[PDB]
């Protein structure tokens, strides 16, 4: 969820972190991304330009 | 040069991996691993997915280097032939960015490595002689897509009706004996076609019949039972003596 | 037409020419025969439309006594040539509709269904299908017998 | 030799292309078509040690292809080899006519009304080399065919399910069956 304040005396612990992996959320560069392919799913004339927003 | 690039390899994975933060010539040797290793013939996949790491790397880098670092892999996707990331790739805006004339080239190189019709290819193989000029190896890039239309040509020509002379069906080639007999017996070899070619009389007859369970799980189950009665064998042997 | 949709019954093309073709030696409607052969490249196209039925409709009219025929008779049966023959052949065979096996070995070949793709099948159709016949039979052979000798 | 991930070279290995020739050389006859583009076409980790050795990969895919006068060129080069590497000095006797059978099975594999001189292009005066040569490999047991002089017929032929996958079971418990059952015989007397 959001809100981190219920855990970790348990999940992410000196051994029991084997595969347990912090998963924060990601920079710049994935905005162009998103406005790639959600985009491309609706039929885009031939020429509204996209970083320009970003 | 492949042995060149490969005592580069072995400097590079330690002595460029020795010069700290390289996310820049990592990607490199991605484009190295994609073409030295698929120059090894290792797979389209797996070195495409080191030109997918490339491809998501090629970005906030200049004009006349940014308009010829998709050749290796958009001419590879005329090499690959399962080009399986038009959708993603060339529909992507690395292919739909630059200014220059090479990625003009590559557009249309995008959509006929999605089309892909003998009335565009053997016709555009005069329009991209200066596009075969950009070709490293002459051999595995063209030759996957006429060497699929083969056998594209073949279920196109002698799938409706099975058996058929040779030499009407070898008509559409116009050679009656030099590689599409060993092609169709290629395809013998390679179940994609089954059936009895000949020389003699020059009938073609397709027909097949290979799974019979009847005789295979019963007669294999009973080898196994005879392996059992050979494994009570000892029983036997042992209250004998 | 539709004496030509039932068995198709292997006329003359050139009594389907009498037919079709003086429907504009009509001192009436031409209309009929403006709108349908009265074009050129698109009526002309109806004309080899029906050369397309007559191979196309007589050969779903002669798929019953094949598995046996050569190339000759199946000229002289769809009322044209040899090489007519093979062009019709060949847009019908890329139709695939029924499933074709044709070859020159010598020539005995035709347009068939999947050739008896099947084993025991025979004795299934015949035996049983004859079979739970005459075992339907002693059921209305009393049937018979008892209605029969209610009188006699 | 299939693994090929933990013998880069330890003190045990003073040739890994040793190793490679070892792994080509019982590959070529054991492995299985799928099997052969398996290997040395979706994997490369064997295929870069002998892409330093191109006739090599040369031969597996003429192999893949069926061209056979390269078969007499590479298979003698192996053969050089084969008389000039330890431990195949007993045994190397069998290797020649035994990859050669393993071209002309998928050779008789490709269809059945063959010849001498369609095959002469591929052997060059195989004419009579292939009367002794495919004479024995009829008489050892091997290569299933039947062949014509002058009507010159070849024959691929053998469908599994019809008489010897039959006959099998009987032709272990037959003396199997005698054995058991006297087996069973010293028990009365």
């Amino acid at each position: 969820t959001n809100r981190a304040d219920t855990l970790d005396p348990a999940l992410l612990r000196p051994g029991r972190l084997d595969r347990k992996i912090e998963f924060p959320l990601p920079d710049r560069r994935q905005k162009r991304l998103i406005f790639s392919t959600i985009t491309s799913k609706m039929n885009l004339s031939e020429e509204v330009d996209l970083e320009d927003y970003v | 040069n492949l042995p060149k690039a490969r005592a580069a390899l072995t400097s590079a994975r330690t002595t460029a991996n020795a010069i700290y933060c390289p996310p820049k010539l990592q990607a490199t040797l991605d484009m190295q691993s994609g073409i030295i290793h698929a120059a090894e013939e290792k797979d389209w996949k797996t070195a495409y997915s080191y030109f997918y790491e490339a491809f998501e790397g090629y970005d906030s880098i200049d004009s006349p280097k940014a308009i010829t670092s998709l050749k290796y892999m958009l001419l590879c996707k005329i090499m690959l032939n399962t080009p399986e990331d038009v959708q993603a790739l060339v529909s992507g805006k690395l292919a739909l960015r630059y200014a220059g004339r090479q990625t003009e080239a590559l557009k249309c190189v995008a959509q006929a490595s999605k089309n892909r019709s003998l009335a565009d290819f053997e016709k555009a193989l005069t329009d991209y002689r200066a596009e075969l000029r950009d070709d490293p190896i002459i051999s595995t890039h063209l030759a996957k897509l006429y060497d699929n239309l083969l056998e594209q040509n073949l279920i196109r020509v002698i799938e409706p009706f099975s058996r058929v002379q040779i030499e009407h069906i070898s008509s559409l080639i116009k050679l009656s004996k030099a590689d599409v007999e060993r092609k169709l017996s290629q395809m013998i070899l390679d179940k994609k076609f089954h059936g009895i070619l000949d020389q003699g009389e020059g009938v073609l007859i397709i027909f097949d019949e290979p799974p019979v369970d009847k005789t295979y799980e019963a007669a294999l189950e009973t080898i196994q039972n005879m392996s059992k009665v050979v494994d009570s064998l000892y029983n036997k042997a042992k209250k004998l003596t | 037409l539709l004496k030509l949709f039932t068995t198709m019954e292997l006329m003359r093309w050139s009594t389907l020419v009498e037919d079709y073709g003086m429907e504009l030696r009509k001192g009436s409607l031409e209309s009929p025969a403006t709108d349908v052969f009265g074009s050129t490249e698109e009526g002309e196209k109806r004309w080899k439309d029906l050369k397309n039925r007559v191979v196309e409709h007589n050969i779903r009219i002669m798929a019953k006594y094949y598995t046996r025929i050569t190339m000759k008779r199946m000229a002289q049966l769809l009322d044209l040539s040899v090489d007519e023959s093979e062009a019709f052949l060949s847009n019908l065979v890329v139709n695939k509709t029924i499933f074709a096996k044709v070859d020159r070995l010598a020539g005995i070949i035709n347009f068939q269904r999947p050739k008896d793709p099947n084993n025991l099948l025979n004795d299934w159709s015949q035996k049983l299908n004859s079979l739970m016949s005459l075992v339907n039979k002693t059921t209305h052979l009393i049937a018979k017998e008892e209605m029969i000798h209610n009188l006699q | 030799f299939l693994d090929t991930v933990s013998t880069f070279t330890s003190y045990e290995l003073m040739d890994y292309k040793t190793f490679v020739t070892y792994t080509v050389y019982v590959s070529m006859i054991a492995l299985e078509r799928p099997d052969l583009r398996e290997k040395v076409i979706k994997g490369a980790e064997i295929l870069e040690v002998l892409h330093s050795l191109p006739a090599v990969r040369q031969y597996l895919f003429s192999l893949y292809e069926c061209r056979y006068s390269v078969f007499f060129q590479s298979l003698a080069v192996v053969e050089q080899e084969m008389k000039k590497d330890w431990l195949f000095a007993p045994h190397y006797r069998y290797y020649v006519r035994e990859m050669r059978i393993h071209a002309y099975s998928q050779l008789l594999e490709s269809y059945r009304s063959l010849t001498l001189g369609y095959m002469a292009e591929a052997f060059g005066v195989g004419v009579e080399f292939i009367d002794q040569e495919l004479s024995r490999f009829i008489a050892a047991g091997r290569l299933h065919c039947k062949i014509d002089k002058v009507n010159e017929i070849v024959e691929t032929n053998r469908p599994d399910s019809k008489n010897w996958q039959y006959q099998e079971t009987i032709k272990k418990g037959d003396l199997l069956l005698n054995r058991v059952q006297k087996l069973s015989r010293v028990i009365n007397m």
